[PDB]
């Protein structure tokens, strides 16, 4: 689930370490 | 305070302390060698193994190396496999393992580690709360909900559990049910509850049910540093970017993009209508619970700065036109998409996730009456062949009360004050 128009997800970014 | 040394480790405390002194003095390379020697000489020592893992963790920070960190993640697990590990040390090691797995994006891995922690420490409520976050981070809201229900049935006034339970209910459109959990949770002041996500969604649940207390919570969220203002409530921000709800083309500096959209708007319209007529299932229903009522669907050409090749088969000339403009095609915090909205639609007041984009709307089919958009305190209408520009990190709201469909083209651009460095480095949204 991506935050496209809103802010509904617990996190909107992906985690990729450093 | 923590008891990290088992019976044998207490007998080698001088060697263990000497190695840890090296790590605390920032001599990370010497410290990894010291703990590697202790692991060689004392392979069952939990404290030696934890020291090696901590040094590898520090080294990964120093080198900014994911590979070094994967080594640390494995050593933290090794700690837990050794005999006689003191409870405090086992909990510290696996907790840091999970934390580092999340940092790397290993969310399934972190989930297994958290499940193991809850099995090993069945009375530790904070570990169940952490497991709930694990589920939320992978999008498993059903399992997260079961976890916070279990926590609340033992400790009903745990504020961390309440705000997360409230967040889940709200995401499920159980709006009225979510309000007391979000409100009581924030009011607990428990660690982890002072979070802009919970202020954001409590205020929004309040707005949806008509509770005028909403803006008091927005005001408090602003006072606590979570929101740039009570109007602009995005949570993925770059501080200091110019903040205003409505923009002119000249203010944005993207006058060449705007001229191209307005000169060429009929081709963009005609490709959208052809999809409407011949390929309407390319329009996907809005899926972020932003509607009170009505029908609204979007057909996306770019998202996160990435062209959808199959979608651009359906609007090839529009995609060809837009590819001249990396200020939008490379906007990894925005989209390029057609949007169709039908009569009887009301979109709740809402905010997008980031102040790093501005949102252009090109009017394509605009009924002469019945369509309007509010951003902050100011309401506007669209025109066919004309671009409107607003900052959708400000609260905005739309009504469609015409007698026929409305079609617009949405083009997100990087906020103009963002440097090229930032446009390269910001995580995609
Ligand atoms: O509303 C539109 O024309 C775009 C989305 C169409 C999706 C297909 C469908 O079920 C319908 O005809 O509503
Ligand atoms: O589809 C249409 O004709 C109208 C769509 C309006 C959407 C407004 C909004 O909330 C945004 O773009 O962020
Ligand atoms: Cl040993
Ligand atoms: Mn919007």
């Amino acid at each position: 689930g991506k935050c496209k128009d809103g802010l509904g997800e617990y996190t909107c970014t992906s985690l990729e370490g450093f | 305070k923590p008891k990290l040394l088992n019976k044998f480790d207490k007998t080698i405390k001088a060697e263990l302390d000497a190695a840890e002194k090296l790590r605390k003095r920032g001599k990370i390379e010497e410290a990894v060698n010291a703990f590697k020697e202790l692991v060689r000489k004392y392979p069952q020592s939990p404290r030696a193994r934890y020291g090696k893992a901590q040094c590898e963790d520090d080294l990964a920070e120093k080198r900014r190396s994911n590979e070094v960190l994967r080594g640390a993640i494995e050593t933290y697990q090794e700690v837990a496999s050794l005999p006689d590990v003191p409870a405090d040390l086992l909990k510290l090691s696996l907790k840091r393992r999970s934390d580092r797995q999340q940092f790397l994006g290993h969310m399934r891995g972190s989930l297994l580690t958290l499940q193991r922690l809850v099995q090993l420490f069945p009375n530790d409520t904070s570990l169940k709360n952490d497991l709930g976050v694990g589920y939320l981070l992978i999008g498993d809201n059903d399992n997260a909900k079961k976890v916070y229900e279990e926590v609340l049935s033992v400790t009903p006034n745990d504020g961390f559990a309440k705000v997360h339970y409230g967040f889940i209910l709200k995401a499920q459109n159980k709006i009225a049910e979510s309000i007391p959990y979000l409100k009581e949770g924030i009011e607990s002041g428990d660690p982890g509850t002072d979070d802009g996500r919970f202020y954001f969604h409590l205020g929004d649940a309040m707005q949806r049910v008509g509770n005028k207390e909403a803006y008091k919570w927005y005001e408090l969220g602003h006072k606590r540093g979570h929101f740039a203002s009570v109007w602009q409530r995005s949570l993925y921000n770059v501080n200091g970017l110019k903040a205003q709800p409505w923009w002119t083309p000249k203010e944005t500096g993207y006058t060449e993009l705007v001229k191209s959209l307005e000169r060429n708007w009929k081709l963009i319209r005609d490709e959208g209508l052809a999809v409407m007529d011949k390929a309407k299932g390319l329009f996907l229903p809005e899926d972020e619970n932003l509607r009170e009522k009505g029908d609204w669907s979007q057909f996306t050409l770019w998202q996160q700065g990435r062209r959808n090749e199959n979608a651009c088969k359906g609007a090839p000339k529009t995609c060809t036109l837009l590819e001249k403009f990396p200020e939008t095609t490379g906007c990894r915090r925005g989209q390029i998409k057609y949007s169709i909205m039908h009569p009887g639609t009301h979109v709740w007041p809402h905010t997008g996730p980031t102040n790093c984009r501005l949102r252009m709307h090109l009017g394509l089919v605009i009924p002469k009456e019945g369509c309007k958009i509010r951003c902050a305190n100011e309401t506007k209408t669209w025109e066919e062949g004309k671009v409107l520009i607003f900052d959708d990190s400000f609260e905005h709201e739309v009504w469609q009360d015409a007698s026929s469909f409305q079609l617009i083209f949405i083009v997100d651009v990087w906020h103009p004050e963002l440097t090229p460095q930032q446009r390269r480095s910001l995580p995609a949204i």
